[PDB]
């Protein structure tokens, strides 16, 4: 259901709270050549926007227009300090490993990846 | 502190070697190889027994000592070299007991000790082991006779090994052999059980 | 990108800033790095890589060219030392010249240049390595010292000053007629070799220095052999003391003692040798009585040795048996000498506990011999035991218990120079590894002082290196492979470690070392032998008494941080005894006076009494300097006190010997006074002229203190400390050879500053500098530290410095009053009688009671009674000077009444300006009771005018000023309290005293300041608003715009008639540093106290003559405020600007209401009731609301000013109003300004009903509730209540226009967001309007702001510091040249630095910002505003247009800006809007008008699903901070989208099923399946919802 919520988010961006770094690996395995990682960087994000490449950023403020779909149609995206043309297939992902600002939290589709006593109870019942 | 990811993908094992006094002496003698005369071998024997006694007394944290110390083979090696140097140039056989006693107590086996009463009880153990009389009762049960003028290394080694092999380790050796009253170790195990029971009571509250 | 990169690459050049011709240099590296870092793309990448290669070549070539100029331009002997090396560096110079030429006039050629540079660097590194292979003692020093040594070969110098370094204990060399005959030790001992070292011109440094140390080994051996032979010939030691050098006599005497003691130990004989030793000791003491300095030091070292021999023999004669005799003899060090060994320098070995080691015959100088205690012998024994088996000794114990100097004493007694690595964080890997490799090469043993203080990686690296060295030592390997080199290893070397736990030795070093404990150094025998060698007839009893006294001092007294009573204090006392020995003789008197001179200055008060009582218990028991001190004090007016006299004599006797003295006491206790008067008396007495210097520490930086290498040019800069040190050390003018110099740091001690000051403080009198500048410290260079507390004083400095403690203030009140009066008299037929009258005015019988009944009151910014009398007497003298004109022609009763009134007012305003007004009243009746009713009694409103009694109510102007002035914030209304504040402020400013304004925010501190000084033609004001991070360049930039230098040496106002005054706001606001201090406030104290400071790039004393300092700050009790130390506030006074009374508010606002009724005079008779209404509502709000309920519950007249401003702008922008309509509009504005931050709607309705009661009490009327009020100007030409239906119709038309034009955002319309957009439109249409937005995320606040911005036609922008200022400049340029009313938005995510908050605070405390408009910006702005049309008029128009043409709205989530909300200047204008969380009605209506887009009703149910959603939301948040509505909104959006998709899919599926059924219409099964599907479809559809 974590991956279902991830794939069923076409409006709000999903969150990858994965200190185990498994979600990023399975996402990159599914995607392939359309995966680019970050952590200059504004220029490479604008280049990825213009090319039409899915971007994943680690360690989650100037991506407000892209995260809010504040696009200008004449379809151009005003990102950073210069407008970037939209290919239409651009997608963005957010990854973090620390189990967060309120504005980001109320906007990103947050999910939890934590095993606890409830998890071990579910595991022993399943086995 | 060990790194976190190495200790989780492994089988963590904890050991405890037997703390009996006799096995320490036998291990020291097996590690030993003797090569100079017979009195040096006899003094090395006495020193190995002293090291075994102090290693046994080390584990008694609040009663045998005042702080957990860590003796090893190197301290015994330096004491052995000191003994062979003293009985290698003082060939008159008029044994300088005060020299070896003070140098072992205050320098070799007192190097890592800061407290005063610890050094006093180390000096007491030195006086007990190295009293230098006509007879030695290292424990109230067994005697280590002094060598004579008509032996070489092999016969003295055989005789002292026979003195090892006759006596079995007694059950209450942790008080009679170390020259400690029974109530002291009784209070020590009382505090041990008190800590264990208090910990189990604290874990039982959840 | 490409065009800019190509343009800047073709524009690349060099800056002509280098010295002589050299290399053309370049600066601003980092900007170039930031700028620089298919076929066209790969060509650009290759060009970028080539450019980076050239860039690395550039930085390497200049970093190496600095040393190239250092070693080649100034000298050619370095490059001419060796033939092939000479050819290599001549080729180097040719390459350097040609690359300079081609740099003046390619990239691969310069890559070949860096290839040549790396191979010549390898060549010179190998050349240095080979030079150090010839002589590994050169490998001690760095490369530059090697180059200097090899350059000064034929020069034959500068090795005599590294002579301290490469051989340890030798100062300088001596050489006659180009031939060395010996060397001079660090002590200063002359030496003579076996033969003179003949020299030739073709000499290398390494060969003749190898000759030097080999022949000094042979020479010490020769003198030892000759001394041994002469002593074997029966010569008495007393005659041969002066013949041979210290090493020779030490070795020969100790070998002879060994031989004699073993001879007498072979029998049972000890008496004769002990008598001989006693006779030798007595004869040596007698020769010490009449010796010279070299003879004295040699004799005391030999007395240390012979006292040890005496102790050993006395111990041995107590040995009743022979076995304990061998026990005792075999434990001490035994010095044997071989006989048949043909090797000269291997003929002596040292026997210790059955082991032996080899002496190495190196000179040791004459250091202070470690006195021989038994624990020292045990440490020697265990170190011998460790060393005998190729191991290394490890020492551990408490701090300062005698480890490192014990290892150094081992090196001394074995005749080796030990290199000590004084462990600190500044150490790095390469130099310590180099010194370790040198220790391996030359075999010199090395200690490690406090090894545990290293960082983790460096400690691990040096542990690995030491482990390799030890492993090579045990196995006998002569070639250890470390530092990538197979270095030689002598078997005589060793490594030593000392540390202090409480960590221990690391396990890698622990497996190969041996530990030892030395916890208690035997102080009794040390003191006994020191007292014996000093010549005292009673050593044992005196030493025991000293030990008892030290332990009783350490036990009984309170353990202060700076206290120390261990061993170093004892040795310091014994060393300090000798100058007192020379006068008082030898006895108890000398040592008790030394104790009274050493430990007494460090004591406190109760500790002082305890020390005195113990001195009386244990021990039993020159006026020319006293007369000189009294004369100096009487000349300077400092009337002496018994405590003051004791302290001054104490400081003089302490500075008689010790160079470094630290004065400690609470601020304002007379430290500066006592050293000033002591040094003046010292200059009178001894005759030496005195020069003093005062420097503030924290305001200056370490770069401005010393200097550093420049970032780009690598040029050394001289700081202030380097400047003063170079001045006092050059002594070119000849002043500093007989003039006393005093560098005094008038600042608190800083650990990171005293870390650098330790290089000043250390005994070798040399300083560590980055540029390699060595500077000596002459004996007149006395350093003084005067501080206020010892919270951060390191214990390493509490003993090693000299400490003076000022526990109590050394001055009485009466003496301070007399001194202040005399100084005020001298600051100026009538002056004599005026001085007599002022002297008899201070009737101290009532003043004492005044002080006792005045110190009890609560002092805001609390200052004691010792620092307000300065302000009191100075104000009294200044007022008397002002009224001095008409006092010679009046009766005595009027004179005494006037002077009594003046001193009463002075005391009232100097002792009650730090408490409330009722405290001032109670103080005034207390004063009138104390002084009696005979004289004139000062009243609260009393004033003396031209010459009799008057009142403040006589001169008050009842001005009926205009109406529009209330928009201008600078206009002042007058009242009695305002005039009183202005009068006392004017008097304080004229009296040359500091002013500090305090009180609750809202009283108008800046406002009253600008009132008093805008009307003042005698002064000027520059105002600066402080920030969390404040720098000294703020104040300098502020003053430079209105002041000018002159000689600079003097800073003066630009005008010659107006004394300029610097104003500052929120002094408490700047934060402390990492060590609890603030620099700007100490800078202000430096300006306001000493009238001077130091320029940071020039180090010049900028004397101040016509500048006063004023300051307005919030009290430290409020949040965001940090208290100041009493040192700054002691120079100034306090004026508590409290809250004015409600009657004063009523008067002020009834003039305001007359002014606001000027526009519509039909209701001109109702000014008073509205003023009473506003006063009553504000007073009830204060008595009801408190800041405990919420952070932003601060109330002030700022609310009322905003109230009357809103009412005035409503009346200007509104039609004719009736009484009821005006009541309703005023209630609307009152609800807007007050009921927008309250707890809830219940508070709003409570305010509403209080408003009802007050209005019906004053204006005798239906519902005027919150939602019943709706005032706008969208549907009307002027502000009036418009209909909600047409309002929402108009905004709906604008909404659909915006969605068809620019952005069709998924927005909704409801009365709550109608209220929000109405409120924000009211704020945006008002001049200088701002808000906060207390709302959750995804609440549409920014969207509504953009909607209203489009509705108002506002231009839209989407917001580091430089880029922010550039955007501001572009925006204000567009505003000036186009009247662009552009809206600007800031979020909490938009702000990351506090500087933006600070500049908001500055521009909103003002209406503009002064320091961002200066220079070219100001000139261009004035030119452009003249194009649009005096500097003052143009700037006033600029302020007006930026007030009417700026709007910023801030969004916050958590109600780090809490102090910003609580900041009075931020709170002054912006109206705080609490958006809050959505209520149940709001969520229900937004859900109900989003559901209608998608038809869902096919099985009401909308209310049901919305109720379930909101109830689950509230249950989730209550069973899981404003509740975030983002979950609700994106849940409903996702539900709507899923419903649409699923309905379309189900419609398609049902159409397909119907088509299949029609086609089908064996068939029975299909019909049954179709019927079952049709029957279950409805249930499955309800289940699908
Ligand atoms: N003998 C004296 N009689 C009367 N007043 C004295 C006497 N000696 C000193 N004072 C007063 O003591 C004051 C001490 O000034 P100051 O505040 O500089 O002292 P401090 O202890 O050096 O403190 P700081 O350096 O922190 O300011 C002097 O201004 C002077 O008025
Ligand atoms: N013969 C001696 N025996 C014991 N202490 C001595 C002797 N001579 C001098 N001292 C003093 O003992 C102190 C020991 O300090 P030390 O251990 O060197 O400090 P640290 O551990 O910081 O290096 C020295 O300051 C020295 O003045
Ligand atoms: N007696 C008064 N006369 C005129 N204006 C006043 C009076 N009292 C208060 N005010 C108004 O209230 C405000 C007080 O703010 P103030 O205390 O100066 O804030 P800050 O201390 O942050 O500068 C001033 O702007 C002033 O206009
Ligand atoms: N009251 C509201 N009505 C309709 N949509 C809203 C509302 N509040 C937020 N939204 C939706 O949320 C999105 C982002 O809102 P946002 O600007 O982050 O809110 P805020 O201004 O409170 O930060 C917008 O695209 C808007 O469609």
């Amino acid at each position: 259901e974590n991956m279902s919520i991830v794939m069923n988010s076409q409006d709000a961006v999903p969150f990858l709270l994965d200190p185990s770094s498994h979600m990023i690996t399975v996402i990159s395995n599914y995607y392939g050549n359309k995966t680019v990682l970050l952590s200059g960087f504004v220029k490479r994000l604008e280049n990825a926007v213009r090319f039409g490449s899915v971007v994943i950023i680690q360690d989650g403020p100037i991506i407000s227009r892209l995260i809010s779909r504040e696009f200008n149609h004449a379809v151009t995206v005003e990102i950073g300090d210069h407008e970037v043309d939209v290919s239409g297939d651009f997608k963005l992902f957010i990854h973090s490993c620390d189990p967060i600002p309120i504005f980001l939290r109320s906007r990103v589709r947050l999910v939890h990846f934590v095993t606890n006593k409830e998890s071990i109870e579910t595991r022993i019942f399943d086995i | 502190k060990l790194p976190a990811p190495l200790l989780q993908r492994t089988d963590r094992v904890v050991y405890e070697d037997i703390p009996g006094i006799l096995d320490t002496v036998k291990d020291l003698w097996g590690s030993q190889f003797f090569i100079s005369g017979v009195w040096s071998v006899y003094c090395t024997f006495l020193l190995s027994w002293f090291h075994a006694l102090i290693t046994a007394r080390t584990r008694l944290v609040p009663h045998g000592f005042s702080k957990k110390y860590y003796f090893n083979d190197c301290d015994f090696q330096f004491a052995s070299v000191y003994l062979e140097n003293v009985l290698a140039t003082n060939s008159t056989n008029n044994i300088p007991w005060a020299q070896v006693r003070d140098h072992i107590a205050t320098i070799v086996y007192g190097g890592k000790i800061d407290e005063e009463k610890d050094l006093e009880v180390v000096a007491k153990l030195c006086a007990h082991v190295f009293c230098g009389s006509d007879n030695l009762q290292i424990v109230p049960g067994v005697r280590i006779p002094q060598p004579l003028l008509q032996q070489s290394e092999e016969e003295e080694r055989a005789r002292l090994t026979a003195i090892l092999s006759n006596t079995i380790e007694p059950a209450d050796s942790l008080s009679s052999w170390l020259q400690l009253p029974r109530e002291s170790i009784l209070d020590y195990e009382r505090l041990q059980a008190k800590e264990v029971a208090s910990s189990t009571e604290q874990l039982l509250q959840e | 990108s490409l065009n800019r990169i190509k343009k800047f690459w073709k524009e690349a050049q060099y800056e002509v800033i280098e010295h002589s011709s050299g290399l053309k240099l370049v600066r601003e590296w980092d900007v170039l790095e930031q700028a620089c870092k298919e076929q066209d793309c790969l060509d650009l990448e290759s060009k970028l890589t080539k450019l980076s290669e050239i860039q690395v070549n550039w930085v390497e070539v200049q970093f190496y060219w600095l040393d190239l100029y250092g070693i080649l331009g100034e000298n050619l002997d370095i490059q001419n030392f060796l033939p092939l090396e000479t050819s290599k560096f001549k080729s180097l110079t040719s390459e350097y010249k040609m690359i300079t030429t081609r740099a003046f006039q390619f990239d691969t050629t310069l890559k070949l240049t860096i290839d040549s540079l790396k191979m010549i660097k390898s060549s010179l590194s190998t050349f240095l390595e080979r030079q150090r292979r010839q002589f590994p003692r050169f490998y001690f020093l760095g490369n530059d010292d090697l180059l200097k040594i090899i350059g000064s070969g034929k020069h034959h110098d500068q090795v005599s000053k590294f002579m301290k370094k490469m051989f340890g204990s030798i100062e300088s060399i001596i050489f006659f007629e180009d031939s060395i005959t010996g060397v001079r030790s660090v002590e200063g001992e002359v030496l003579n070799l076996n033969e003179k070292i003949e020299l030739k011109d073709s000499i290398q440094a390494q060969e003749w220095l190898n000759i030097l140390d080999t022949e000094i080994k042979l020479s010490v051996f020769t003198q030892f052999r000759d001394c041994l032979g002469q002593l074997k010939d029966g010569t008495d030691i007393e005659v041969v003391v002066s013949k041979y050098i210290f090493q020779a006599i030490l070795l020969s005497a100790q070998v002879m003692w060994t031989e004699l003691v073993e001879k007498c130990l072979q029998t049972n004989e000890f008496s004769k040798y002990w008598k001989e030793v006693d006779m030798k000791i007595k004869g040596l003491l007698d020769k010490l009585n009449k010796s010279s300095d070299n003879v004295k030091k040699k004799i005391e070292a030999l007395l240390v040795e012979y006292l040890h021999f005496n102790n050993v023999i006395g111990q041995l004669k107590n040995c009743s048996t022979k076995e304990e005799a061998r026990l005792l003899w075999a434990k001490v060090q035994k010095f044997y000498q071989k006989n048949d060994t043909l090797d000269d320098l291997n003929s002596v070995f040292i026997s210790q506990s059955g082991y032996l080691l080899q002496y190495k015959f190196e000179y040791i100088g004459i250091p202070e011999r470690l006195i021989y205690t038994p624990l020292l012998l045990v440490g020697f024994a265990t170190l011998t035991d460790s060393l005998h088996q190729k191991y290394g000794g490890c020492f551990f114990g408490p701090a300062g218990t005698g480890k490192t100097e014990t290892v150094k004493a081992f090196g001394q007694n074995l005749g080796r120079v030990v290199v000590v690595f004084n462990c600190d964080d500044s150490f790095d890997y390469q130099v310590l590894s180099r010194l370790l490799v040198g220790i391996t090469q030359i075999g010199a043993w090395g200690c490690f002082d406090e090894f545990n203080r290293l960082d983790e990686k460096v400690l691990s690296a040096v542990s690995a290196n030491i482990q390799q060295i030890q492993n090579g030592l045990q196995v006998g390997k002569s070639h250890i492979t470390l530092l990538e080199e197979e270095t030689p290893l002598s078997p005589h070397t060793a490594v030593f470690i000392t540390l202090n736990p409480g960590s221990e030795l690391p396990e890698n070093l622990k497996k190969s070392f041996r530990e030892f404990s030395m916890k208690s150094p035997q102080s009794g025998t040390i003191a006994e032998m020191i007292l014996q060698i000093m010549g005292f007839e009673d050593s044992k009893s005196l030493a025991s008494k000293i030990v008892h006294f030290l332990e009783l001092l350490s036990s009984k007294c309170s353990s202060m941080n700076h206290y120390h009573f261990g061993l170093r204090t004892l040795k310091g006392v014994l060393r300090n005894c000798s100058p007192l020995v020379s006068e008082f003789g030898e006895g108890e008197k000398t040592v008790v006076e030394s104790l009274k001179r050493v430990i007494l200055p460090s004591l406190g008060d109760t500790d002082e009494l305890v020390f005195k009582d113990e001195l009386s218990k244990i021990f039993d028991s020159s006026k020319a300097i006293v007369q000189c001190l009294k004369d100096a004090g009487q000349r300077s007016g400092f009337s002496m006190s018994e405590e003051f006299l004791k302290k001054c004599m104490q400081f003089y006797y302490m500075q008689k010997t010790q160079q470094a003295l630290i004065l400690v006491g609470k601020a304002g206790c007379g430290k500066t006074a006592t050293w000033k008067t002591v040094i003046d008396a010292m200059a009178i007495f001894d005759g030496h002229a005195n020069v003093v210097y005062v420097i503030d520490t924290k305001v200056l930086t370490k770069e401005s203190l010393y200097g550093s290498m420049l970032k780009a040019t690598l040029e050394w800069r001289d700081g202030l400390f380097t400047s003063i040190l170079r001045r006092v050390n050059d002594d070119i003018t000849g002043t500093f050879k007989n003039s006393r110099i005093w560098v005094v740091f008038d600042s608190d001690l800083d650990p990171e500053y005293v870390e650098a000051m330790n290089s000043v403080l250390d005994d070798n009198k040399i300083l560590t500098l980055p540029n390699g500048e060595r500077l000596p410290i002459p004996p007149n260079f006395r350093i003084l530290f005067e501080t206020d507390n010892l919270d951060h004083t390191t214990p390493a400095t509490i003993t090693r410095c000299g400490l003076l403690w000022f526990s109590t203030d050394v001055c009485s009140i009466s003496s301070k009053i007399d001194h202040l009066l005399n100084k005020s008299y001298e600051a100026l037929f009538e002056l004599d009688k005026l001085k007599d009258l002022i002297s008899d005015s201070f009737d101290m019988a009532s003043l004492t009671n005044i002080f006792t009944c005045s110190n009890d009151l609560v002092h805001i910014l609390g200052v004691r009674t010792f620092n307000k009398l300065e302000t009191a007497v100075q104000l009294a003298v200044h007022l008397i000077s002002s009224y001095r004109q008409w006092f010679q022609n009046l009766d005595d009763k009027s004179l005494k009444d006037v002077i009594t009134l003046l001193i009463k007012r002075s005391l009232l305003y100097a002792l009650a300006g730090d408490s409330t007004g009722e405290s001032q009243r109670a103080f005034i009746q207390t004063i009138n009771t104390y002084f009696g009713h005979d004289s004139q009694e000062l009243s609260d409103y009393s004033t003396i005018v031209i010459l009799s009694f008057s009142s403040f109510c006589s001169e008050i102007p009842s001005v009926s000023l205009e109406a529009h002035e209330v928009m201008r914030p600078d206009i002042v209304i007058p009242t009695i309290d305002t005039i009183k504040h202005e009068k006392i402020f004017y008097d304080l400013l004229n009296s040359k005293r500091g002013i500090i304004l305090c009180g609750p925010p809202g009283s108008g501190k800046t406002m009253i300041m600008n009132n008093a000084l805008r009307n003042s033609s005698l002064y000027d004001v520059v105002g600066i608003n402080f920030s969390k991070d404040t720098t000294t360049e703020h104040i300098l930039s502020a003053l430079h715009r209105h002041t000018n230098y002159v000689t600079g040496l003097t800073l003066l106002p630009k005008s010659d008639i107006k004394n300029l005054v610097l104003f500052c706001d929120e002094i408490n606001l700047p934060k402390l540093d990492k060590y609890g201090s603030q620099n700007v406030v100490l800078f202000l104290r430096q300006l306001m106290e000493k009238q001077g400071f130091w320029k940071t790039p020039e180090n010049k004393w900028v004397t101040i003559e016509r500048i006063h300092i004023v300051g307005a700050c919030n009290p430290p009790t409020d949040p965001g405020r940090i208290p100041m130390s009493e040192r700054f506030t002691r120079h100034a006074a306090i004026l508590y600007l409290g809250y004015p009374s409600g009657k004063s508010l009523s008067q002020i606002y009834e003039i305001y209401y007359k002014a606001i009724f000027k526009l519509v005079p039909e209701f001109r008779s109702y000014t008073e009731p509205f003023a009473r209404a506003s006063v009553h509502l504000y007073n009830e709000c204060k008595a009801r609301y408190s800041t405990g309920l919420q952070s932003h519950y601060l109330f002030s007249p700022r609310e009322l000013t905003r109230l009357v401003r809103g009412v005035y702008t409503a009346i200007n922008t509104g039609p004719r109003q009736t009484l009821r309509s005006l009541i309703r509009l005023w209630a609307y504005e009152a609800w807007r300004i007050f009921a927008d931050r309250l707890v809830g709607v219940k508070e709003k309705n409570s305010f509403e009903q209080l408003l009802y009661e007050t209005v019906d009490k004053y204006l005798p009327l239906g519902n005027i509730s919150s939602t019943s009020l709706l005032f706008s100007g969208l549907l009307s030409l002027d502000f009036k209540e418009v209909n909600k239906t047409d309002l929402v119709n108009f905004i709906e038309e604008r909404f659909k226009t915006f969605c068809d034009e620019e952005l069709e955002v998924p927005m909704v319309i409801h009365e709550s967001m109608v209220d929000h957009i109405l409120r924000i439109d009211r704020a945006l249409k008002q001049v200088q309007g701002h808000m906060m937005l207390i709302g959750a995320s995804r609440t549409g606040k920014t969207i509504l702001t953009r909607f209203v911005a489009w509705l108002n036609g506002l231009k839209i922008v989407q917001p580091n510091l430089s880029d922010f200022d550039m955007i501001l400049k572009k925006a204000i340029s567009d505003c000036s040249l186009k009247e662009s009313r552009t809206c600007l938005i800031i979020d909490e995510s938009n702000i990351l630095e506090t500087a933006f908050l600070e500049r908001m605070n500055t521009l909103l405390a003002n209406a503009d910002i002064p320091d961002l408009f200066q220079g070219e910006e100001y000139d261009k702005l004035l030119n452009n505003l003249r194009n649009k049309t005096t500097e003052q008029e143009l700037y006033d128009w600029f302020v007006g247009e930026i007030a009417k043409n700026l709007h910023v709205v801030f969004t916050i989530c958590d109600p780090k800006s809490s102090a910003m909300i609580s900041s009075p200047a931020l709170f002054n204008r912006c109206i705080i809007n609490w958006m809050g969380d959505w209520d149940t009605k709001t969520m229900s209506q937004v859900a109900n008008n989003m559901v209608d887009v998608v038809p869902m009703e096919f099985t009401t149910i909308r209310d049901a699903v919305v109720n379930i959603l909101i109830h689950f939301d509230r249950n989730f948040y209550q069973k899981m901070n404003p509740r975030s509505p983002g979950y609700f909104i994106d849940g409903l959006r996702a539900l709507v989208k899923l419903v649409t998709a699923k309905y379309q899919d189900l419609q398609e599926n049902q159409r397909f099923v119907n088509v299949g059924l029609e086609k089908l219409n064996s068939l029975t099964f299909e019909k049954e399946r179709w019927l079952n599907t049709t029957k279950q479809f409805s249930k499955t559809s309800q289940e699908l919802i």
